[PDB]
């Protein structure tokens, strides 16, 4: 003897191409990307415009098409840091793709013939048993 | 099935009479004559055989057999590593409706590059869009600056969602991923040929059993190559299976679930799915026209309803990681 | 196996087997068992297993534990082609910055 | 037992700190450009 | 050799964490435990209520 | 360049004319490629476990 029921689906969650995982937050990274844009062109104005409107999406994107680097090493030093945050960021978004997909599925089993939900008769756990049979 | 006995205590018809046999393991046609606990249970030096035996044709022709208790079948074992094989790519690798669509991708914006070119080696432009998402690092060839620039981050967007994704199916599959490799396939077929697409597999039995007269009336042309192998010995042939030098071990495979949840390690394991090539039982030799045997299978079924064997299972039959 | 969306959960609560009902002191008592082994010695009973009950319809609860598909999500690629007309009526903006500046 | 849950709508904390360690690096160039500034002197 | 690359990261993150060896016993009623072998020596100290 | 290694800039680079230090790009390559594959095996394990 064994015990039938219906079986529970824990659905993939194919949607989360549109979806992926900040949803809120990545927009206001791409807005620190222009202020930042801004920065390495106020620092090259006094001492460039389409390494502006250019060359900071591209760094994080992984296609550098630009004027490259900039005179002053120091505006060189904040692309560093900043093309090392970009690394960080795709390599985290990757890593938590990769938490999402395999992390959990729900509990839908019982714990056998023992099961307080069985052994304690309540509302939820309606049982079955055929009539004039053996059990 | 000491404790068996003892619940035939507690169904207090019988007193004892204990005996070990000490001629023949079980029985033995020879010349009609019959060795072991069935010449044992012939001539009425024996009338209750108690020793894990199987109810057989041969066996029940002679004596009277109670019900059978146990579910007993005849399977073989092995101390496998497993594994498995990705075949040179991720099996199917996307859904290949988007795995086409890059070519669709591939395709479409060819019209706008030649749109813009007059703004021309648009085959060139076919493997810049080839040097997009899969990272190339080769040197391209860039436009004076526009629109299609903007596509370059656009698809280099969606070229880091693509090779996050494939990352992600690729680290999720091999994480998750299930081991069978050569269960029951070859039983019928490798065995049945054993050497003739690969080098000599060292069989299992015993010399004197059921399982012999069996596979010399279903399977007789591999059991003068199975000749070679009749080790004496559960023990000796599960040690001679850690040494390598045995292919697997043909026996009922309840006394083989219980040796593999009782192994040290799990590298020896059953066969895993159960299949179990014979279906058979264990059960109590009785003389014929003993009366007795009626009120015994009674008592016998009175044990089956509550349930007690389970708990002597959980006395005897339980291993280690058989879960 | 056949019907999908039922599953069962645990394992043998009973132990039992199927016999035949025989009227008691039956004289076919005879045999009857023996045709059983018999059946048995050739795997009768497999074959009747391949003849009904070895054939699995709906897919085991291993746990697919993931799936390759990704049939529905080129959401993305729909944005990619909603910027493709975007990049066109950026091209005629571009033409008429050209003709400004 | 306890158990692991996903994480969607990210802990925003970690890239808060990644602008302070950028605002960090930022303060270091206006003093370079000073020091710079002080090299046309020397 | 992009496949190439990307099987080797997962491969690596397979091998990272994939399996931890048995140690625990199963409670009290071990079959280690029901069964007195060699490989699993108790003690108990003497003169002791348990 | 040397910072144009081992993270993926893709940042315009001015190459020599072919010698000991353009192998010693490719070794580095190879080392960039373990880096990256150990910081997200890393980043993967954690954040599973």
């Amino acid at each position: 003897l064994t015990i039938l029921v219906k079986k529970e689906i824990p659905r993939s969650t194919l949607d989360s191409f549109m979806q992926p995982f900040q949803s809120t937050l990545w927009l206001l990274v791409g807005l620190s990307v222009h202020v930042v844009a801004v920065m390495l062109y106020l620092l090259d104005r006094f001492s460039t415009l389409s390494s502006a409107m250019w060359f900071s999406w591209g760094v994080l994107l992984n296609s550098g098409i630009g004027e490259g680097a900039p005179r002053s090493f120091s505006a060189r030093i904040l692309g560093m840091v900043w093309a090392g945050f970009a690394m960080i960021i795709v390599a985290s978004y990757t890593a938590n793709l990769a938490a999402f997909l395999v992390l959990d599925r729900p509990e839908e089993r019982i714990t056998g013939i023992n099961d307080p939900r069985l052994r304690n008769p309540s509302d939820k756990f309606i049982y079955a048993t055929v009539k004039q049979s053996s059990v | 099935c000491i404790d068996i006995l003892k619940k035939i205590s507690k169904s207090v018809k019988f007193t004892y009479d204990l005996y070990l046999v000490t001629n023949g393991k079980h029985g033995k046609k020879i010349n009609g004559t019959w060795n072991g606990m069935i010449g044992e249970v012939v001539m009425k030096r024996a009338y209750m055989a108690v020793g894990s035996l199987t109810i057989n044709e041969e066996r029940s022709e002679v004596v009277d057999f109670s019900v059978p208790f146990i579910e007993t079948g005849i399977s073989v074992m092995v101390s496998r590593s497993n594994g498995t094989v990705s075949p040179s790519a991720f099996l199917e690798p996307f859904s290949a409706c988007v795995w086409v669509m890059m070519f669709v991708m591939l395709l479409i914006v060819s019209a706008v590059a030649v749109f813009v070119f007059e703004y021309v080696t648009i085959g060139k432009a076919i493997w810049l869009l080839w040097g997009l998402v899969f990272n190339n690092s080769v040197p391209v060839q860039n436009p004076k600056g526009t629109t299609s620039k903007i596509m370059v981050s656009v698809w280099a967007f969606f070229a880091v969602i693509f090779l996050a994704s494939y990352t992600a199916n690729l680290a999720a599959f091999m994480i998750q991923e299930e081991y069978v490799d050569q269960v029951s396939g070859l039983s019928d077929k490798k065995f049945q040929r054993p050497n003739d697409f690969s080098p000599p597999f060292r069989f299992g039995t015993v010399p004197n059993g059921s399982t012999e007269r069996n596979i010399r009336n279903n399977y007789a042309e591999m059991h003068a190559y199975m000749g070679k192998f009749n080790q004496r010995g559960v023990d000796d042939a599960l040690l001679s299976l850690k040494t390598g030098k045995l292919d697997a071990f043909i026996y009922d495979a309840a006394v083989l679930n219980y040796m593999a949840g009782r192994d040290e390690g799990c590298k020896l394991v059953t066969i895993g799915s159960g299949k179990v090539f014979a279906s058979t039982g264990y059960g109590i030799a009785i003389q014929k026209d003993s009366g007795w045997k009626r009120q015994v299978d009674l008592a016998i079924l009175q044990l089956f309803g509550d349930g007690e064997m389970e708990e002597l299972e959980a006395l005897w039959l339980t291993g280690i990681c058989h879960n | 196996s056949q019907k999908c969306d039922l599953v069962t959960t645990g394992e043998l609560f009973f132990r039992s087997g199927f016999g035949i009902g025989m009227r008691k002191d039956s004289p076919w008592k005879q045999q009857v068992s023996l045709s059983i082994l018999k059946s048995h010695e050739n795997g009768f009973m497999e074959d009747l297993d391949k003849t009904w009950v070895r054939y699995q319809e709906c897919d085991s609860r291993s746990n697919a534990p993931a799936t390759l598909t990704c049939e529905n999500m080129a959401g993305v690629f729909m944005l990619v082609a909603g910027g493709i007309v975007a990049g066109i009526f950026l091209i005629f903006i571009e033409i008429a910055y050209k003709s400004r500046a | 037992e306890k158990n692991e849950v996903m994480s969607s709508q990210l802990d925003i904390d970690n890239m808060a700190g990644v602008f302070y360690m950028l605002g960090a690096a930022m303060a270091l160039s206006l003093i370079t450009f000073i020091s710079e500034h002080l090299f046309y002197w020397q």
